[PDB]
């Protein structure tokens, strides 16, 4: 085991919550971990639409922003490309998915349109990817619009690829908790108080993984910060021990695209 | 009194004001679109007929660029109609109606304008949004804030008229005013409720920090000031690193009630060749007050070393507040 | 009658600029009246 | 308002009745049209741009669609009948036989000269066609060629008004006269510049953006979205801004409208009772951690919900600039207004 | 006004449980507290979305976009 | 094409017929959407 | 005549060029001087084109060959030059030509800008040549706008008696460092016209291809 | 509107050069390094982990305005040391250190899963 | 171009020195591969 | 890209011997003979380029010539061969005939080379014309052809012509030229110049901004007009003839 290395101690796992102790790191690192899982990691949402029929009591932009933030399946997106470098015209097969979204109100009863209905018509190529995400029981997925007797819309759908540096809809992870020194040894936080200040402000459950600090210690003027509690949650669209990975991942790459630079430029300077 | 005494003019924008921090005392954020719909005419000389040649192939869809180009002999060629963004060569006395550019001077005021210090002059920096900026400072002789407030902004057309703005009017030489022989500016609002906080004897900073501060001040001389406690543990008081924004050769003696030579209570203030020796600082020191460190540092240095001072100070104490915190709840009116 | 005293192009080629107060002509750009 | 042909309106996406609720609004039905959001405000020092009455806001929550609002415009016109022929006509106007034709694209009017509902206007374009009839001894002193039989009529949209065309109505007045009636569709997004208000006259201006990674967070991973100064409290003696704070956060917590009537037995201290029983400290105080470093902060900070309305002053309606343009016909001075491009 | 599909506040999603929520109300007859907590709806921002909200669209609804008097 | 204002009649008028639906006769008249959807770039 | 080759790998890292500089460092002879490149392609604006004719342009520009851009569509070349010091003495002579060209991408760029327009650009600099026995290999990293792209390697050889041998050990070589989708092309554009340098363009053309 | 696009935060204009290295004038050995369309997430990294070479004397970072992304790093290093080899050092370090919590991550979640 | 007696010294040192080098590498290739591409970041001990 | 300054004039065919003497008896160099063939090519009409844009004209379409040397063993004819190659040949050239037919012109099928109208204003005393140029060196290919690339770029033949004349290089750069130009058609070779000679004086300048060597130009040029008064008559030609844009359609000749 690699014991020169950050560890790691996995205490919950789920579909959507990971739990964890990240121990024998810097607090800078775990900052720019938390920032880049948060802020850098590429995902699939819907970018743009056009409209042929709208009969409904909303208006289009309004629908388009609720169409912007459904989120969808992308596991495989290192196997996509920016449309941006793409050679293609408009949008690729490629560089983009195709989907499309018709009803119509036929009954008497108000019609719900959910975000089960839409359909994609383009070509994957046998790539995981495009399927809208269903969390809920009963599968409806994110509902969109509502319909009344004699009312239709038809609409088509591009979706792309992109980062949450640019928009809030394409971001991965919903809240991430991060905490660290819950007993106050290194004196980090100054309480308020009224009368007692140790009961006033009540305990973390953290309280637990570590001991408490005895009243004639003197203040241990030498330690720092190493051992940091975190949690981090799930959108849906990808897993999210993937989300972590590809969050090291992009800061590795980051990096080295800072070395990668930095020997060219020493070769620039040999010249 | 409607169109002789009072007219509207030309070359001019109106609106709503916000604060930038990190702007310099004498410097206004201009928003891109207005700064594409002003212009100056320059004039073509063997100095500057390369970046007009550039300016001019730009056009006037792009910032920078060009809108019109003058003869000499009065005629006027709009750039956009003609397609010699690309074809038309400058010679020696043409003028190009060229674009606001970082570091022109412009008027700026706010109505009704009842005194001298309600008009005063700034240097453009072009950014974008739709507001203009201001220093922080300069809120009270405008007696403006920033809940709706619009101003307005006037370019000069000339180099007589740049000089005027730029020797007379400057925001630099309007700090102490005529009405009542006093500073008219100063540390206001969260700057000054944080340089109070950072003074205090009990407040120590480590090394990471510390070094940061230091690369904060863009006066630096790359000296790291030897710390008060070497040992068991290098610490640096607060005391110590806002020293370094004070210039040097600034002495300063106030005597509080009760205080002596060795203040138990921290009042009065010290200050010897640049070092705060003893004292808090606060409304009394960086205000606006009489024999306060401004007005000292203005009528020994300058205008322009107190105009660097103001900026000092505030990179400085926002960047510690930024990481102290500050907030107010219920609780501080429960007894 | 307003014609372009470069171009001598009839009949001429004229657009009117109301929100700069200018009368153009539309080939070489030049300018004709102003206000 | 979806029939409406108002002048101007505004219409909020989503609205939210408020936490704190006096007993009297049952009256007025403001909790059926509400005209606000409830927003998490932090009040806080955090990088001194929310100094004198600004305000720092979180740019997700604002991509998210918080405080987004649309906008309807409307215009109308009519046919007029000088003495017994009409003199203005509702066609596609052509270059071959019209004088004085506009700058803007006519190329979107239809065959009957009038646009059609799904066309993304913009500035200076034209919606309506009107024609103008002209006796053949009218001439404008040599201006007039042998085939311009007409002149234009027609009506431009406002310099800076931009969006699509939402409906069009065909009438006819009391005279039996042609009457057309166009109404325009646009969003309005939160920016620097714009107005914002809480229910205790403290109102302010955006001042700066921040995105979700730059704003301070507390341990259970929750973000302000919005931050105030506390340089605002002392002189306004605005007590009951906290209060509403304190009660709302008790109510999301809990989960029940909380009553804020005027002369009632609610006191402070219950409420802080009732908070400490769900485990927050009793004053309203929270731990936060810096964003940028992601250290702890010294001192903790008021947090909690409130509610804020959108005013109706927009800086994209107050800015206006001008080097040269049209003057005044008797004294040759630059004209007044800002849709007219005035000095 | 149909209900935000997301949270302003920490991302999540809180759309589709709106139909499943208004279920608890009546028919299990349970509290507006206890039903926010039934959906995982922990931090208080999601009950606010969930909790504060007009829902305009059964109104439109009974009406077209023709005819409004004054 | 146009459209009625109370029953949403489909109708098509000349540029001299009176403005008038014929089921119900009403003097409220409404366009119709482009059925072609035309792309556009938000600039 | 010589030969030439061009292989593209594609999934590569940013120390791939450095392990396959020390994996061949055995057989190195000898280091000469960096070279560049750069790879633009125009598209067509007009709408009224029949079925059958192409709508992209694709521009090479050599740098160490002498400054020279190649124009390619539809197996079609076209070598420009850009030096003072490339012009056939006639055309100076006669008068058909000024004495100081412009590069033919300004002339797409700037007069011709309403029939072609940009759409992307690829570029590479500070690439590393090596001379080993009867053989230059050169090596260079992919830079679109967006980041690093992938790997380029080009072989040139004066002898083709064993150009295969020679294009077989340097894919084993590869495929030690285990760099196994690698997309690689000989071609030739004309089997009875052979031009060095517009061959090179047609197999960077073909092997960059998406 | 003069609100600017949101992909000038992570594209580099044309003729942009990611890294920009400066020699100090006023202390000898040190060097301000100016890097583009990045933000604090790079430069507190780079800066902790300069901190921890005993050859390195100054490493100190800062953002000017939150308008722009773009950065400034400053290096002083003691004498017969560059300041790029430095950086090359911080940089081959950070990589080792999120490679071996990766390979850590990967062994525990593996482990939950046969334990899920 | 020279400028020190120290620089000087060392130029006539680094002559005798690299023409006794150019010397033994024409001996050795005028019968042998030598590397021009090895560079050791410490000389090896005599 | 050159800024390329420059006078006009004609004469009569009579005085031609007598004026070579002279420029010999200035410049104190002896004229060479040189030939050259230019193509004419237009945007094609059956695409239509919406792209120009109408409200604001950022262009304008235009049209591009490409000039070759051709060898003068295709301009002498059986009776020529005996007499040296210089220029007295010229003195035989004032037949509408020619020996280069049209089947060899299309049998050929350079320099690329693209112009704009001269500056405006009339406080100009010489020509100042905008050229942007460059060359094409080889190609290949299925369709390796300067016809088929043209016709790729987007251009098609319009007509062409031939110039036979001879060359004066004096001090500074300035280049005199004396020309005949001989329109070719499958219908038949006309000569356009017909019983006279076209003389052209001419300077390049390679930077538009330096305007010192503008000014020394146009003062070389001026000081050469001024040593030929009483002679020959140079003039600056008119601003609307030597503009070559498809919109409007004239031809300096």
């Amino acid at each position: 085991m690699s014991e020169e290395g950050p560890q790691v101690k996995i205490r919950e796992a789920s579909k959507d919550n990971v739990d964890f102790i990240l121990s024998n790191v810097d607090l800078a690192m775990a900052n720019s971990l938390r920032r880049v899982m948060i802020a850098e990691i590429p995902t699939l949402a819907i970018d743009s639409v056009e409209v042929e029929t709208n009969t409904t009591v909303l208006a289009d932009e309004f629908i388009a922003h609720r169409l912007g933030l459904i989120p969808l399946q992308s596991m495989d997106i290192e196997q996509l490309e920016y449309s941006r470098d793409c050679f293609c015209e408009d949008h690729c097969d490629k560089c983009s998915v195709v989907l499309t979204l018709q009803a119509f109100g036929e009954s008497e009863s108000t019609t719900n349109v959910y975000s089960k209905d839409l359909v994609i018509v383009s070509n994957l190529m046998g790539r995981n990817i495009g399927h809208p995400i269903i969390q809920d029981k009963e599968g409806n997925g994110v509902l969109i619009c509502k319909l009344r007797k004699g009312q239709e819309l038809k609409l088509t759908c591009v979706a792309k690829k992109g980062i949450a540096k640019e928009h809030a809809k394409w971001g991965p992870a919903a809240a991430i908790e991060f905490e660290y020194d819950p007993w106050n040894k290194l004196k980090h936080t100054d309480y308020w108080y009224e009368q007692d200040s140790a009961k006033e402000w009540p305990q973390s459950k953290n309280c637990e993984y570590e001991d408490p600090p005895n009243e004639g210690d003197p203040f241990d003027y030498k330690a720092q910060a190493d051992t940091f509690y975190m949690n981090v949650e799930s959108v849906g669209s990808i897993p999210v021990d993937q989300v972590v990975v590809r969050g090291i991942d992009t800061l590795q790459k980051k990096v080295a695209s800072i070395l990668l630079a930095l020997t060219q430029m020493d070769q620039d300077k040999v010249n | 009194r409607g169109n002789l005494m009072g007219k509207r003019v030309d070359f001019s924008a109106r609106t709503v004001i916000s604060g930038d921090p990190n702007l310099e005392l004498d410097q206004v954020g201009v928003p891109k679109s207005i700064a594409k719909t002003l212009t100056y005419p320059e004039v073509v000389t063997p100095y500057n007929i390369d970046r007009l040649t550039q300016l001019v192939r730009n056009g006037p869809n792009e910032h920078p660029g060009a809108k019109y180009v003058i003869r000499d002999s009065g005629d006027r060629i709009d750039l956009r109609y003609s397609k010699r963004a690309g074809d038309i060569q400058l010679q020696y006395g043409w003028k190009v109606e060229r674009h606001i550019m970082d570091n022109d001077p412009v008027l700026f005021n706010r109505q009704p304008s009842l005194h001298k210090m309600s008009m005063m002059a700034h240097r453009v920096k072009v950014i974008p949004y739709s507001t203009f900026r201001l220093n922080l400072s300069v809120t009270s002789p405008y007696n403006a804030d920033f809940d709706g407030d619009e101003m307005n902004l006037h370019v000069p057309q000339s180099e007589e008229t740049r000089a005027e703005l730029s020797q007379l009017c400057a925001v630099p030489l309007q700090i102490v005013s005529p009405q009542s022989n006093k500073p008219c500016m100063g540390i206001v609002q969260d700057t000054l409720c944080g340089i109070r906080k950072l003074t205090l004897r009990d407040t120590f900073i480590e090394l990471d920090q510390v070094l940061n501060m230091l690369y904060w001040v863009p006066d630096w001389d790359g000296v790291i000031p030897t710390p008060a406690i070497i040992k068991p543990k290098p610490l640096w008081s607060g005391k110590q690193i806002l020293s370094v924004a004070i210039p040097n050769g600034i002495h300063l003696q106030r005597f509080d009630e009760g205080t002596t030579l060795l203040s138990p209570k921290d009042n009065g203030m010290l200050i010897i060749d640049g070092q705060i020796i003893f004292g808090v600082v606060e409304k009394k020191t960086v205000g606006s007050s009489n024999g306060g460190l401004i007005h000292v540092v203005t009528r020994e240095k300058g205008p322009q070393v107190c105009a660097k001072l103001f900026g000092n100070i505030q990179k400085v104490v926002n960047f510690w507040l930024l990481h102290n915190g500050f907030s107010t709840g219920i609780g501080d009116t429960i007894a | 009658v307003l014609t372009c005293p470069e171009c001598k192009v009839y009949p001429p080629k004229i657009v009117e600029r109301f929100s700069e107060g200018d009368v153009v002509c539309a080939l070489c750009g030049l300018v004709l009246s102003d206000k | 308002y979806n029939v409406r042909m108002d002048t101007m309106a505004n219409i909020l996406y989503y609205p939210q009745k408020p936490l704190g609720t006096t007993r009297a609004m049952e009256y007025l039905k403001f909790r059926e049209l509400p005209a606000g959001q409830n927003a998490i405000v932090a009040i806080a020092c955090y990088s001194g741009y929310n100094q004198e009455d600004s305000m720092i806001m979180n740019q997700s929550s604002i991509d998210r669609g918080l405080f987004r609002s649309l906008f309807f415009r409307s215009y109308m016109d009519q046919e007029k009948k000088y003495g017994m022929s009409i003199t203005e006509t509702f066609e596609k106007p052509q270059r071959t036989n019209t004088l004085r034709m506009k700058h803007g694209t006519y190329d979107k009017l239809d065959d009957d000269g009038l646009i059609a509902p799904g066309v993304r206007v913009s500035g200076e374009d034209v919606i309506i066609g009107k024609t103008t009839p002209i006796s053949p001894d009218e001439e404008e002193l040599g201006q007039r060629t042998a085939y311009h039989s007409k002149r234009d009529a027609s009506t431009p949209l406002r310099s800076t008004e931009n969006g699509i065309v939402d409906q069009v109505l065909v009438t006819t007045n009391q005279d039996g006269l042609k009457f057309v009636k166009v109404r325009v569709r646009t969003t309005k997004i939160p920016q620097i510049g714009d107005k914002f208000a809480s229910r205790h006259g403290q109102k302010g201006t955006i001042g700066i953006t921040y995105r979700r990674e730059d704003m301070p967070f507390t341990a259970e991973g929750i973000v302000p979205d919005l931050i105030i100064n506390p340089h605002a409290i002392p002189s306004r003696m605005t007590v009951a801004h906290l209060i509403e704070c304190l009660l709302s956060k008790v109510a999301a917590l809990s989960g029940n409208e909380g009553d804020a009537s005027p002369f009632t037995d609610i006191t402070v201290e219950g409420i802080s009772k009732l908070l400490r029983e769900h485990g927050y400290q009793s004053r309203g105080f929270e731990v936060m951690y810096n964003g940028h470093t992601g250290k702890k902060l010294m001192a903790q900070i008021f947090f909690g919900p409130t509610y804020y309305q959108r005013l109706r002053h927009m800086v994209d309606d107050k800015i206006h600039a001008r080097a040269r343009g049209p003057m005044q016909v008797l004294t040759r001075q630059p004209v007044e207004g800002r849709s007219r491009d005035g000095g | 006004m149909i209900v935000p599909v997301r949270c302003f506040s920490c991302g999540k999603v809180v759309g589709d449980k709106w139909e499943s929520y208004l279920n608890l109300l009546q028919e299990d007859e349970l509290d507006e507290g206890t039903a926010l907590s039934r959906l995982g709806l922990k931090r208080y921002c999601c009950r606010r979305m969930i909790l504060t909200h007009v829902d305009l669209i059964e109104k439109f609804l009974r009406y077209n976009p023709l005819e409004k008097r004054d | 094409k146009y459209i009625c204002a109370e029953c949403s009649s489909k109708l098509s008028l000349s540029r001299t017929d009176a403005v008038r639906c014929k089921d119900c006769g009403h003097r409220i008249l409404l366009k119709a959407r482009t059925k072609r959807l035309v792309q556009f770039e938000a600039r | 005549m010589g030969k030439s080759a061009v292989i593209f790998v594609e999934r590569a890292t940013p120390a791939t060029l450095t392990e396959l500089k020390d994996a061949l460092s055995n057989s190195i002879l000898s280091v000469r001087d960096p070279w560049s490149i750069d790879f633009r392609t125009y598209r067509c604006s007009i709408k009224n084109l029949p079925a059958d004719v192409s709508k992209l342009m694709y521009s090479i520009t050599f740098h160490h060959h002498g400054r020279q851009t190649v124009l390619i569509k539809d197996n079609s070349a076209m070598v420009t030059t850009a030096a003072a010091a490339d012009i056939p003495p006639a055309l100076v002579f006669n008068g058909s030509s000024t004495g100081v060209p412009e590069s033919i991408d300004t002339i797409l760029s700037s007069k011709l800008s309403n029939i072609w327009m940009q759409r992307q650009l690829i570029k590479g600099d500070a690439g590393e040549t090596l001379i080993l026995d009867g053989l230059t290999v050169r090596l260079v990293n992919l830079f679109s706008s967006t980041g690093f792209k992938g790997l380029l390697i080009e072989l040139q050889a004066d002898e083709a008696g064993e150009f295969e041998t020679k294009i077989a050990g340097i894919e084993g070589h590869l495929a030690e460092i285990r760099a196994k989708e690698y997309k690689t092309s000989s071609d030739s554009l004309g089997p009875d016209t052979s031009n060095e340098i517009c061959d090179l363009a047609y197999q960077y053309v073909r092997a960059l291809e998406l | 509107m003069n609100a600017p696009d949101r992909f000038e935060l992570f594209l580099l204009g044309e003729g942009e050069s990611k890294l920009k290295i400066d020699p100090d004038t006023k202390a000898p050995n040190a060097v301000v390094i100016t890097f583009e369309k990045e933000d604090h997430t790079l430069g507190n990294l780079i800066r902790a982990e300069l901190l921890n070479d005993r050859k390195v004397l100054f490493a100190a970072y800062k953002v000017e305005h939150p308008f722009f992304a773009r950065f400034k790093l400053r290096i002083q290093t003691t004498e017969g040391y560059d300041p790029k080899d430095a950086l090359k050092n911080a940089c081959n370090s950070i990589i080792n250190k999120l490679g071996a919590l990766k390979t850590n991550f990967e062994t525990e979640w593996n482990l939950q899963t046969l334990a899920a | 171009r020279a400028e020190g007696p120290e620089e000087l010294a060392r130029i006539l040192q680094q002559l005798k020195l690299d023409k006794i080098i150019h010397v033994l590498t024409t001996m050795f290739e005028n019968t042998w591969s030598c590397s021009r591409i090895i560079k050791i970041d410490k000389p090896i001990r005599t | 890209m050159v800024q390329q300054l420059s006078l006009f004039g004609s004469i009569g065919d009579d005085g031609y011997d007598l004026l070579i003497s002279t420029l010999t008896t200035i410049s104190g160099n002896p004229p060479l003979l040189y030939n050259s063939l230019c193509t004419v090519w237009k945007p094609n009409p059956s695409y239509d380029v919406e792209n120009v844009n109408s409200r604001n004209q950022l262009v304008e379409p235009n049209r591009i010539k490409l000039s070759k040397e051709v060898p003068f063993s295709y301009l002498i004819d059986e009776t020529m061969m005996d007499k040296p190659l210089n220029f007295r040949i010229l003195k035989s050239f004032t037949n509408d005939k020619i020996p280069l037919n049209y089947a060899m012109t299309r049998n050929i099928l350079w320099s690329l080379q693209i112009s704009d109208i001269p500056a405006a204003g009339n406080n100009r005393s010489v020509s100042m014309q905008t050229i942007a140029e460059t060359i094409i060196l080889s190609s290949a290919g299925k369709n390796s052809s300067v016809s088929s690339l043209m016709n790729g770029l987007g251009y098609v033949f319009e007509f062409q012509y031939l110039t036979i004349g001879v060359k004066f290089f004096m001090k500074h750069g300035l280049i005199l030229e004396l020309q005949k130009i001989w329109q070719i058609e499958e219908a038949g070779n006309s000569q356009i110049t017909s019983g006279g000679f076209l003389l052209k004086a001419y300077i390049n300048v390679s930077r538009g901004t330096d305007i010192d060597r503008i000014n020394y130009t146009e003062t070389a040029l001026m000081n050469l007009k001024k040593e030929l008064q009483g002679y020959i008559e140079l003039s600056v030609p008119d601003r609307q003839s030597m503009d070559s844009r498809v919109a409007h359609g004239n031809i300096l000749i």
